[PDB]
């Protein structure tokens, strides 16, 4: 089924994909590889094709790229960026070294959208509830995207929404307290916390949490949310870390109506509901949805769940080759979507 | 000030006055040494070329020799043409010494050599957006070599504002404003530079938290609040006059001559700095606010398999 491939020499760097793929322009990259947005023959859309040249220099990158692929493969939702396509100009497991990723290129990032337009409670409403339904499909796998952020949406002018670019190591903004100072075993919650940092800016227009460093940061976080208490002392894996927290001043929580006035107040509702301090107090994505934040667009038959994913080989102790040559074969099992 | 001539884009055949990423050519009839990037002809490939063309003047910024509009290939393509800089990668060129060591006024002959090229632009309401490594550089190998800096990728204009804001909020907390901008954009400069002040002294990142501060850290004080008046928020962001009216920098050359080891931390290890490289032009991109994205349509005219489910059971019912 192998295409024909054509290569040509883009920004001092080589590109060799197949024909269907017309009109590459560099738009972009960074140490994990190049980008290119260009137009798929075979959809008529606007995709973008990922290259990545130094995909097992180090069992540390081969691990992370068999890592991405598995989890783009698995991804099979509206709000959700999937895999397009994946391919290698390799006509074989020995000359095997370069892999590229096709996505969809939707719209622009709400970052840029904020920039260039102030959107109405309703577009909030509609595209927070977007983000949740995309989340409650992903946790539903048991998986985490961990860098959640309004550089990580993208949306169209129809506001339709996806979430993409999953963190894939297993501007500090967004992140939840513990995860930032690795308080202890992430919980997936932490992309809740997220998904209010980002809910907060778009109402207000400001960022929720600027901070410098992490005591910055948390110095912030901890005066909206308070200080810990005896229960979240308790979940700190870290001696030093407890003993830091202890240390700290009163900061007893602060009423969310008093921060976010003039907003809807169902909107402030959720917000306390997300921005809880303990991870394990954090309201959930399905029961968001289920907020009356939400009514307009909650269905309870349209937010569907994930198949499992098998996340064993996070625990594989395995060489450079073999997590080269388990890439490629998920590379070559590929089946594109309809 | 003087009126100059405005830039006419040779139409010919760039083939004949020159003798067949930036590649280099031996004009005829001068048989120079002779730096061309090409492009995909468009407004933004020629509005850019037009403000690097218009910013040649600052013995700062890189000159560009000649723009010609042709057609390679199936394509129309508008190919520049400029000074080369010999001199290496400012990076490059650090990284790459020896013994000797960077001293503080050495970091300061090179802020200045680029603060007052912002100065430069700026004031003639000109934002480049884009300093980085790949885009710093010097113009001979030997020694009295100045550098002037390259790749106006993406610059663009900037509109004509002003600066202050103090002390502290209310009770309405937080609202909005106009998002570009005229100061905002600057800030993106600023960044790019304090940002770089730090991968100068400690070679280190932001990634801000300076070093232990033991560490190679005497910087002074006066060095961490500057860092930091650069470093997070661009609205008081660190001001290219306020910048420029600091001793530091004003009256630099007379600061301490601290030797570092910045050139030893960062070359001890250069695989990371590549990584540092990637994170820096992410950071930029993910800061720059440019190009139009969409306009998202109001939710009662937006229309999507979403929407109309939503919309539908909404009506059984």
């Amino acid at each position: 089924e192998r295409p024909t491939f054509y290569r040509q020499e883009l920004n001092k760097t080589i590109w060799e994909v197949p024909e269907r793929y017309q009109n590459l322009s560099p738009v972009g990259s960074g140490a994990y590889g190049s980008v290119c947005a260009a137009f798929d023959t075979k959809t008529g859309l606007r995709v973008a094709v990922k290259k990545l040249s130094r995909p097992f220099q180090s069992i540390i990158h081969a691990k992370r790229t068999y890592r991405e692929l598995r989890l783009l493969k698995h991804m099979k939702h509206e709000n959700v960026i999937g895999l397009l396509d994946v391919f290698t100009p390799a006509r074989s497991l020995e000359e095997f070294n370069d892999v590229y990723l096709v996505t969809h290129l939707m719209g622009a990032d709400l970052n840029n959208i904020v920039k260039c337009q102030k959107l109405t409670d309703d577009h909030v409403q509609f595209l927070i509830y977007q983000i949740l339904r995309g989340l409650k499909y992903i946790h539903s796998a048991d998986i985490i995207h961990r860098d959640l952020k309004p550089s990580n949406l993208a949306v169209n002018e129809d506001c339709e929404l996806k979430i993409l670019d999953f963190g894939l190591a297993r501007t500090r903004w967004y992140r939840a307290p513990e995860i930032m100072l690795n308080w202890m075993h992430y919980n997936q919650t932490v992309d809740i916390w997220s998904v209010g940092c980002i809910m907060a800016e778009l109402l207000t227009g400001r960022t929720l949490f600027p901070g410098t460093d992490h005591i910055d940061q948390l110095k912030l976080i901890l005066r909206l949310v308070g200080t810990p208490g005896a229960e979240l002392l308790k979940k700190i894996s870290s001696e030093s870390a407890r003993n830091y927290i202890q240390s700290l001043t009163q900061m007893p929580k602060m009423n969310f109506a008093n921060v976010f006035i003039g907003a809807n107040p169902l909107a402030v509702d959720l917000l306390e509901k997300m921005l809880v301090l303990d991870s394990d107090k954090r309201i959930t994505a399905a029961q968001a949805l289920a907020h009356a934040y939400f009514a307009q667009y909650h269905d309870p038959d349209d937010e569907p769940v994930a198949d499992p994913y098998d996340q064993s080989f996070e625990s594989r102790d395995l060489l450079i080759d073999e997590w080269k040559s388990l890439t490629y074969d998920e590379v070559i099992s590929f089946v594109p979507p309809p | 000030f003087h009126v100059k001539s405005g830039l006419q884009i040779k139409k010919n055949a760039i083939i004949d006055d020159y003798k067949v990423k930036v590649l280099q050519i031996f004009n005829k009839r001068t048989q120079e040494k002779f730096a061309l990037k090409m492009l995909q002809d468009c407004p933004k490939a020629r509005r850019e070329v037009e403000l690097h063309w218009r910013a040649s003047q600052c013995p700062h910024i890189v000159r560009i020799v000649d723009v010609y509009e042709n057609l390679y290939a199936g394509r129309k393509c508008l190919l520049i043409v400029m000074e080369c800089l010999d001199g290496g990668e400012l990076f490059s060129r650090i990284q790459d010494r020896g013994d000797q060591a960077f001293t503080e006024r050495e970091a300061s002959e090179i802020m200045k050599s680029i603060g007052e090229a912002i100065q430069y632009l700026h004031s003639i309401n000109i934002a480049h957006r884009d300093v980085k490594p790949e885009n710093l550089l010097y113009t001979s190998k030997r020694p009295n070599a100045i550098l002037k800096l390259t790749d106006f990728g993406f610059a663009k204009e900037t509109t004509s504002h002003n600066s202050l804001t103090t002390p502290c909020y209310t009770p309405y907390y937080v609202a909005p404003e106009v998002l570009g901008p005229e100061k905002y954009d600057k800030s993106c400069d600023m960044w790019s530079l304090g940002v770089i002040m730090y991968i100068l002294l400690c070679g280190y990142p932001p990634f801000y938290e300076f070093p232990n501060p033991e560490w190679s850290e005497v910087s002074e004080e006066v060095k961490m609040l500057i860092r930091n008046l650069l470093k997070t928020e661009p609205t008081q962001r660190m001001t290219i006059t306020e910048f420029m009216n600091h001793p530091w920098i004003m009256q630099s050359t007379k600061v301490p001559q601290t030797p570092l080891h910045t050139s030893r931390v960062l070359k001890e290890d250069k695989e990371r700095w590549e990584d540092v490289k990637e994170e820096m032009t992410s950071a930029l991109a993910t800061m720059r606010v440019d190009y139009e994205q969409i306009k998202i349509k109001k939710i009662e005219d937006a229309s999507n398999p979403l929407l109309l489910k939503r919309r539908k059971k909404a009506r059984a019912l």
